[PDB]
């Protein structure tokens, strides 16, 4: 994969490529190194408290044929 | 009164503080770099 560097404008630009190839192995050393030395960026950001939206009732049809046919 | 200089020519080294600090940092850096690289190579071996 690519390696990117953050800029003063917070835009990241590619500066190199990760390139690991190995035969028989018990693990991936690249991912272990990055886990132990870096931090993982997570896109999803949790609210401090979930906001309930609704609790709804639904029913399954009495025959599965129409869904199969469509 | 007699004044004996038992300094072994150290007075002829200019900017002595900076020179000795440079020597010390050279050594410390070499030691730390080597230790860190060795630890990481060992861990990579242990995972692969």
């Amino acid at each position: 994969g690519p390696i990117k560097v953050e800029l003063p404008t917070k835009e990241t630009v590619e500066i190199g490529i990760v390139d690991y190839e190995a035969g028989a192995s018990h693990g991936n050393p690249v991912v272990d190194f990055l886990k132990r030395n870096g931090s993982t960026l997570e896109q999803k950001v949790n609210l401090e408290n979930p906001i309930p939206i609704a609790v709804l009732d639904s029913y399954t049809p009495s025959t599965n044929e129409p869904y199969a046919r469509v | 009164p007699v004044m004996a200089d038992l300094n072994g020519g150290l007075q002829f080294v200019p900017e002595l503080k900076e020179f000795t600090a440079k020597l010390r940092k050279e050594l410390v850096e070499t030691s730390e770099v080597r230790k860190a690289v060795s630890i990481e190579t060992a861990l990579e071996h242990k995972v692969v």
